[PDB]
């Protein structure tokens, strides 16, 4: 059992010492971390996550940081290295003052009073980017993919993420879910090269395809999703006794067949040729599809069919007894099973649903494939971020010292108790300048002043320091940009954790 | 090292000091072990079995050391005792004193590559006068006195007292029948000792002695084809299992009854295979005997491998365990196959003899085998120096008497050539007096006494010492003119091999 | 190796008709039924020995109760020789396997 | 616990000196060999930087780190491994000296980058084309072996070195992946390296009078069994029951006896003439009466070869991997202009030679049959790895640290960045350059500086590359000396030098983790 001011200070220590070493690993300029093990394992990384794994945590605050670290990692997977740097500051700042000024509560509400002023400042500093201009996305992407320092064949395929993710942008939920990444489903091609790696519509189906199970090439004929509920009914809607002896083999397995033949027709009625049936298939369901010489592809996975439900963008059948071409095999559709390098690759394309597009990934090896995809993974995440909020924000301390004033201006305004948490929280913003002044290897205290001097008039609008340029700079002149999406997320993320650990004074066995 | 890593055995002390330790440390007993000596150095095994060697190897190969250089240089002493013979102790004892010179050149601080060459050019400079120090050669193997002299310095520089008598024996071993024209049998002539009689009764026999006991009626002919088998009769007990153990418990018993008919048909097949001597590493038994008495084949009751292998080797035989009647892939190589009682003990005597391919098997006798085993060591000294394969061996004075010849010059040549180089050349020629000093201090007199006289006698080839009273005061024995000489070859490899490792081992910081 | 297979026949020996019992065991429940189902409507016979023994319900009532119990009894005699034979052939398996490999 | 701030650095760079130290002469004609009874515990003998690394058990993480990146350049170079280790620590100190002065390692790392490129930029300036001829092949092969072994053993091998590489230029192959077929002979003498423009096998199998001298070489290299297991097997090893293992073997010798008769006409189809020599090579054993009756056909036959051999003989002899003893085409079965089964020591070594492809070419080293024989082997292979770079690039440059000063003369004087912040790293960068020539010379002779100023002044005079004379410890122009780096090696080194010295300079911590 661990409790009390210890855990309070422990809420500081863990998130602190976590965040401490990691800001050096932040930034395109970043100071790497060595690891050694008693096992001998050596790790050279600027990657907090990878670090966050092999490191050990004997404090649950240090453990729950990994949790909230994976939160942003669940979300994106970058900025996780960043999020931890925020709360680790906060508790290391407000608390020892304000918990010895006695409260869990004040900064908690002030964490929100911090959370909003960012959003406030965000409505200024973050300025819209259009997905119509690729570079206007891609310059962020070029900045985002060079974060992991491969600009080589990642960048041109990041257009594919700039396309596929943007082109799997769909499903307005009425507050408009459309902004997204995940619907983009990567293709895996042995052979080819990221040059000839380029989107096909819907979802290009690699996963269950090592070989054609769906014709060879199908253009008009409908790729059709049959989804469970193809199992027989020996009665009208019912199932009676099954095959036992002579005429039950006939009668019963016939009783099984009619209901399915009845199910079969509705598929053939919409004119398929290929039919992808996920689990819940009858051999009864296929053989009349065979009687129409319309291939029924059985026992194949769900996401794959959801890929295929995203590939021609048809739906998944919710009433397989009454079927529509509007249900499955929508539009004209396409199905093309292509050998590129080793493997036949089903391409179900000409997608209805708002387009849809998946990243064609062709490496010569799978390595030269993988190097691209990993940085591609930045774009497709930044793409969804540009899809989420398409407001590109100046990087560096541009947002930091901005909100800091606006928070301390909110301190000047509100002049309450939480003014002090602001001046405690507004102090957290300076990380990026300090991080960057570290990573450039300059003197912060002048640049701290000079950035406050950048805020004194400019309000640090586009002006932070960029350690990568090493100087206090407009981020328009450096073209440094991020969506308001990624900012507030990472911003809000540790704020929540800054609430989280501060909530916890007690561990009990 | 400075770090968690780098497992390293040498460097700093280790390189500088601790290598030189095992250098001088092992070079200790070889100071007593080469040149005329009786020196008793008592070596027992992991068997803790009493022995004394005057040759370094039995001390060396006995020992255990974590120093690879000290563990290496013996291979040069090997390469000596491999190519050559007595003078193997000389290998180690030379370098160690020579090596200290380099560390004192490191006490001077002299550079490795700079000290490296000083020993080397001087070596070829020693190898320059080394043939210039060829005085005589070994004129005739056919001359006992040439070979006795050849064996003399050989046995002497291990054992000085037993020297000439043995030197006359193994010279009259007539291994001269091997022209040394590029053929000499070293093993086919090997000593077979007789525990018992005297070591003066120790003599040479011609044809292979086998001290092991004849069984069966002795060979039906002589030139008798030789069945050499690991266990032709071990009894009829089973040879047949992969692990040579029991499969089921009923097999061992049938070997008593059909033993007769087997030990009949088996040695009958030995009579049928043409072998009038079957060699049984397994036990002789009466039925075999009784039938080998009917078939008049000599059984060789039990065998060392040294018996077997030599018979596997010399006869061309293959020793195999037999139960079933066997056959000869073996036959004989031997044109006379004897039971003779030599040392008074029944001795299987195989004989085939040629100018190339003879077996002249020296029969040592004596009250103790711990005598003859070191005697054989002292004896094998000359058995080696027989094989030079220049009949005229370009003898240079043995006993290190021709050292000061080189020693004075190369070190005078030392200052001739310049620099940090010249010291290692000078140091090179300073390591000569070691062996005489080592020897003269086996007789208990310092070098400077002795060597300043060897410096006073100047160019002789004659003066050296180390077991005698003339060893003590005069610093004059003839290790040239008294019948002590040594071939260029051995003396070459004496310098050559003592040249090689000493330099090469100097590199290692690990 | 024969050691693997050695005691399994002696094993299944006592198991053989024990299995036959367990159908009779099931039909012993049925003969209890078909005795209770027979009030004497048609004759009840324990058939034991080549002689047909005229029999009665109460004569066969304990009996079929005794049979079913006994038809459970040849179970335990195998349960005796069950772990006799399977266990010692379990040791034998390694005995002559390696010796023959040896 | 952890090691942070300076502690994440010092222990790394402090380890990087004694490491650097011991092998400071592993290198150049001044180079000195080392052994190990320690790291792997055995009796071992080695000279090279990366190679002495792996042999030890190195528990300090950094000691294992360079071994990786060094191995990359170690591959093609084979020398300069020991070298690149030396300049990095020579670099690390200056950067440490800055952080000792105090400064930021990443702006210091930032200080390497122009200087590295500037030096790289200088590296094409200083690369001087000596195209491939035996002279450049000699002088690079020796300076590599002068590094790796005796200049004696260098020039002893420098013949054997250029021997094979003549036919690899017949291949026009800038690298040698064959002719690197090496045979290590049982002998007393190390120095004897025999060029065989074909291969060598230790075989000729168990039988003589097979016409072990084959002038018309027709080679069947096969894995077919003319001999095989007598061991008890059922499933492939000893089966629980004994007897079922038995039924297999009685088809062995019969299969072998039959293939003898198959080779008869395989001699008659192929040749029909003992005057046309036929060679069998078995990857497995061969029974005596096979070879014996194969000796009756005018055939030498080699049991138990190796996969390289089979392929190399399939290559060099234009030979075969063919699987059969049945009648086969002679044109399939490869050819060598001469074949002989040679004996030095116990084993009879077949010298197969003048082979259809002079492709896999034996350089046959004799030797003491030791770690020494193992020692003399590894170097000449790297002596090639030197000259392949000389074959690789057209630019072969004076060695013995000739390039180093001119860079420090090039780089520092004008600030290559014209900027101190980088010049910091540059001043650190251009000091790394000088250690190897100045450490070896001062090891081999006169000091770093008083020798430097001589190499400096003559560079300062000419800018021409005056190297070091390691025969003294003084500078000379390493053009005439013959010690010649290629552009490749020196190109490769800064890459392997800098990128490893940078990321480790930027370690912000080190932690035992899990």
């Amino acid at each position: 059992r661990e409790s009390g001011r210890k855990v309070q200070s422990g809420n500081i220590n863990a998130a602190k010492t976590i965040a401490d070493i990691i800001r050096t690993c932040l930034g395109p300029k970043s100071m790497m971390k060595m690891l050694l093990d008693p096992m001998g394992g050596i790790v050279m990384t600027n990657d907090g996550n990878a670090i966050l794994r092999e490191i050990q945590v004997q404090h649950p605050a240090a453990k729950s940081m990994i949790e909230i670290s994976r939160t942003q990692d669940e979300e994106v997977g970058d900025g996780t290295t960043s999020v931890i740097i925020l709360a680790g500051e906060m508790l290391s700042v407000a608390e020892h003052f304000l918990e010895q000024q006695m409260h869990p509560t004040v900064v908690i509400s002030a964490y929100r009073k911090a959370l909003d002023d960012m959003i406030s400042t965000l409505k200024k500093i973050s300025i819209p980017v259009d997905i119509s201009d690729s570079d206007m996305m891609l310059n962020i992407i070029n900045s985002s993919i060079t974060t992991k320092a491969i600009s080589r064949w990642s960048s041109l395929a990041c257009n594919i993420a700039l396309d596929a993710v943007k082109m799997v942008q769909f499903e307005e939920n009425g507050r408009k879910e459309i902004d997204i990444k995940k619907y983009a489903r990567v293709e895996k091609i042995p052979g080819g090269i990221i040059e000839d790696s380029c989107v096909l519509r819907g979802v290009m189906i690699n996963k269950d395809v090592t070989h054609p199970r769906m014709r060879r090439y199908i253009k008009n004929p409908r790729i059709v999703l049959l989804d469970s509920s193809l199992e027989y009914k020996k009665g009208e809607s019912q199932t009676d006794i099954e095959i036992t002896r002579e005429e039950d083999f006939t009668r019963i397995l016939q009783m099984e067949e009619e209901y399915i033949q009845q199910l079969c027709e509705d598929i053939i009625q919409l004119k398929p040729d290929v039919v992808i049936t996920e689990k819940g298939i009858s051999d009864l369901a296929q053989h009349y599809l065979m009687r129409a010489n319309i291939t029924a592809i059985r026992r194949v996975r769900k996401t794959d069919n959801n890929r295929i439900a995203r590939a021609c963008g048809a739906r998944i059948v919710s009433r397989p007894e009454e079927l529509r071409e509007d249900d499955v095999g929508t539009g004209a559709g396409l199905l093309e099973i292509k050998k590129i390098g080793d493997e036949y690759f089903t391409f179900i394309t000409d997608c209805k649903d708002p387009k849809a597009c998946t990243i064609l990934l062709r490496g010569a090896s799978k390595e030269i494939l993988s190097e691209v995809e990993r940085n591609l993974q930045d774009a497709m995440q930044v793409c969804r971020n540009v899809l989420l909020d398409p407001q590109l924000v100046p990087g560096g301390g541009a947002s930091e010292m901005a909100v800091a004033h606006a928070l301390t201006e909110k301190s000047k305004a509100m002049t309450g108790v939480e003014q002090w948490p602001y001046r405690a929280v507004a102090q957290a913003l300076e990380v990026i300048p300090r991080t960057l002044i570290q990573n450039c290897g300059a003197s912060t205290i002048r640049l701290l002043t000079s950035l406050r001097a950048k805020h004194t008039q400019e309000n640090c609008e586009t002006w932070g320091v960029n350690g990568e340029t090493g100087t206090l700079v407009d981020m328009k002149e450096l073209g440094i940009w991020e969506p308001l999406a990624v900012k507030l997320q990472t911003y809000k993320t540790a704020v929540e954790t800054a609430v989280l650990l501060l909530r916890i004074d007690d561990i009990v066995s | 090292m400075l770090k968690e890593g780098a497992k390293h055995f040498s460097g700093l002390e280790e390189a500088v000091y601790r290598n030189i330790q095992a250098c001088k440390e092992l070079a200790q007993t070889t100071r007593t072990a080469y040149g005329p000596n009786g020196m008793n150095k008592m070596v027992i095994n992991h068997l803790e079995k009493l022995f004394v060697t005057n040759d370094a190897a039995t001390i060396l190969r006995e020992l255990e050391v974590q120093h690879p250089a000290a563990k290496m240089i013996v291979m040069a002493s090997h390469m000596q005792e491999q190519e050559v013979g007595d003078g193997t102790n000389f290998v180690l004892v030379f370098a160690g004193a020579l090596l200290e010179l380099a560390e004192e050149l490191l006490r001077i601080g002299l550079s490795v590559s700079e000290v490296i060459e000083g020993y080397e050019i001087a070596c070829r400079k020693a190898h320059e006068i080394l043939p210039n120090l060829v005085c005589c050669s070994a004129k005739n193997l056919r001359d006992i006195d040439e070979v006795s002299s050849l064996l003399r310095t050989s046995i002497m520089s291990k054992q000085y007292g037993n020297e000439v008598f043995l030197a006359k024996l193994i010279a009259q071993a007539c291994v001269s029948i091997f022209p040394d024209s590029g053929h000499f049998n070293v093993d086919n002539i090997r000593v077979c000792k007789i525990l018992g009689s005297g070591i003066s009764s120790s003599s040479v026999l011609h044809g292979m002695v086998f001290k092991k006991e004849t069984e069966g009626d002795v060979t039906s002919v002589k030139d008798a084809k030789i069945a050499v088998y690991s266990c032709p009769f071990d009894g009829m007990i089973t040879e047949t299992k992969g692990t040579v153990l029991i499969k089921t418990a009923e097999e061992l018993m049938n070997f008593s009854k059909g033993e007769e008919n087997l030990m009949d048909a088996q040695v009958k097949a030995i009579a049928d295979t043409g072998a009038n001597v079957v060699v049984t590493g397994g036990k002789v038994a009466d039925m075999a005997l009784h039938y080998a008495n009917k078939y008049n084949i000599m059984l060789v009751r039990l065998n060392s491998k040294w018996d077997l292998r030599r018979l596997c080797k010399t006869v061309g035989a293959t020793a195999l365990p037999r139960l079933t009647p066997p056959v000869l892939e073996e036959m004989g190589h031997c044109d006379s196959v004897y039971l003779s009682e030599v040392g008074d003990t029944q001795v299987v005597v195989f004989k085939h003899e040629k100018e190339d391919g003879a077996i002249s098997t020296i029969v040592l006798r004596g009250s103790t085998d711990n005598l003859m085993d070191d005697i054989e060591r002292a004896v094998d000294d000359g058995v080696n120096t027989f094989k030079v394969l220049t009949r005229d061996k370009r003898l240079v004075p043995g006993g290190g008497a021709t050292e000061i010849e080189l020693a004075k010059q190369i070190t005078s040549y030392g200052e001739t050539c310049p620099g940090l180089e010249q010291y290692a050349i000078k140091k090179f020629a300073e390591a000569f007096e070691a062996i005489p000093r080592a020897l003269a201090e086996n007789s208990g007199v310092k070098a400077n006494e002795v060597i300043s006289k060897l410096y006073a006698v100047h160019q002789e080839g004659n003066k050296n010492v180390g077991l005698d009273i003339e060893a003590e005061v005069p610093a004059v024995k003839d290790m040239l003119e008294a019948g002590i000489l040594d071939t260029y070859l051995g003396k070459y490899w004496a310098i050559k091999l003592a040249t090689n490792a000493a330099v090469t081992v100097l590199r290692v910081d690990q | 190796v024969e050691k693997y297979q050695q005691l399994q026949k002696d094993l299944s020996k006592s198991m053989s008709g024990r299995q036959k019992l367990e159908a009779q065991l099931t039909e012993n429940n049925i003969v209890k039924e078909e005795l209770a189902l027979l009030d004497g409507s048609n004759v009840v016979f324990k058939l034991l020995g080549p002689v047909l023994v005229k029999q009665e319900l109460g004569e066969a009532r304990a009996t079929v109760g005794k049979r079913l119990d006994y038809i459970t009894a040849e179970i335990k005699r195998y349960e005796s020789q069950l772990r006799d034979l399977e266990r010692q052939s379990e040791q034998q398996r390694e005995t002559l396997a390696q010796l023959q490999q040896e | 616990e952890v090691a942070r701030a300076q502690a994440a650095l010092a222990v790394n760079i402090s380890a990087a000196r004694g490491l650097q130290d011991v092998l400071r002469t592993n290198l150049g004609p001044k180079g000195t060999m080392k052994m190990l009874v320690s790291g792997a515990g055995d009796i071992k003998l080695t000279k090279d930087g990366n190679v002495l690394l792996h042999e030890m058990q190195i528990q300090h993480p950094t000691a294992s780190l360079i071994a990786k990146v060094a191995t990359a350049q170690d591959d093609i170079t084979g020398d300069g491994t020991t070298s690149n280790v030396l300049i990095i620590g020579e670099l690390l100190k200056q950067a440490d000296l800055y952080i000792s002065e105090g400064l930021h390692p990443r702006i210091i790392t930032e200080g390497f980058e122009a200087a590295k490129e500037k030096a790289l930029q200088f590296l094409e300036e200083v690369k001087v084309s000596r195209e491939m001829d035996r002279e450049t092949l000699i002088d690079v092969a020796r300076t590599s072996l002068r590094t790796k072994v005796h200049a004696e053993l260098a020039d002893v091998l420098t013949e054997a070195v250029v021997d094979s590489i003549l036919a690899i230029k017949k291949q026009d192959e800038p690298i040698d992946l064959f002719m690197i077929e090496i045979m290590e002979m049982k002998h007393k003498s190390e120095t004897d390296t025999s060029l065989i423009r074909g291969l060598v096998l230790d075989h000729g199998a168990r039988h003589p009078d097979m016409k072990k001298r084959v002038e018309d070489a027709y080679i069947l290299t096969c894995n077919v069994s003319l001999e095989y297991e007598k061991t008890e097997v059922n499933s492939g090893f000893f089966y629980k029951s004994a007897e079922e293992r038995e039924k297999l073997v009685k088809a062995e010798r019969k299969f072998i006896e039959d293939r003898v008769k198959k080779i008869i006409e395989l001699k008659r189809k192929v040749c029909g003439d003992s005057d046309k020599g036929f060679v069998v090579i078995n990857q497995k054993g061969i029974d005596p009466f096979s070879l014996d009756a194969l000796s009756k056909e005018g055939i030498v036959a080699l049991r138990r070869a190796k996969r390289r051999n089979m392929e190399r003989l399939t290559l060099a002899c234009g030979g075969v991997a063919l699987n059969s003893f049945d009648d086969l085409s002679p044109d399939c079965l490869g050819h060598a202009g001469l074949v002989y089964e040679y004996t030095l020591g116990e084993e009879k070594f077949t010298f197969i030679e003048k082979c259809n492809n002079p492709r896999s070419v034996t350089l046959l080293i004799k030797g003491p049959n030791k770690h020494t024989l193992t020692q003399i082997k590894d170097a000449v292979r790297d002596g090639l790895r030197a000259v392949k770079n000389a074959i690789d690039d057209g630019c072969v440059v004076p060695g013995a640290g000739a390039v180093e000063v001119a860079m420090a003369e090039a780089l520092i004087k004008h600030k290559p960045s014209v900027k101190g912040r980088a010049q910091l790293g540059v001043q650190a960068f251009a000091d790394a350059l000088l250690i190897i020539p100045k450490v070896l010379a001062q090891n081999s002779g006169f000091d770093l500086q008083e020798t430097l100023v001589k190499i400096q002044a003559e560079h300062s005079e000419s800018g021409q590359l005056v190297g070091v004379d390691l025969n003294t410890g003084e500078p000379m122009v390493a053009a005439e000396v013959g010690v010649w780096d290629n552009y490749c090696v020196k190109k490769q080194l800064l890459h392997s030098c800098t990128v490893i010295a940078t990321n480790i300079l930027l370690v912000d911590e080190i932690m035992r983790a899990g």
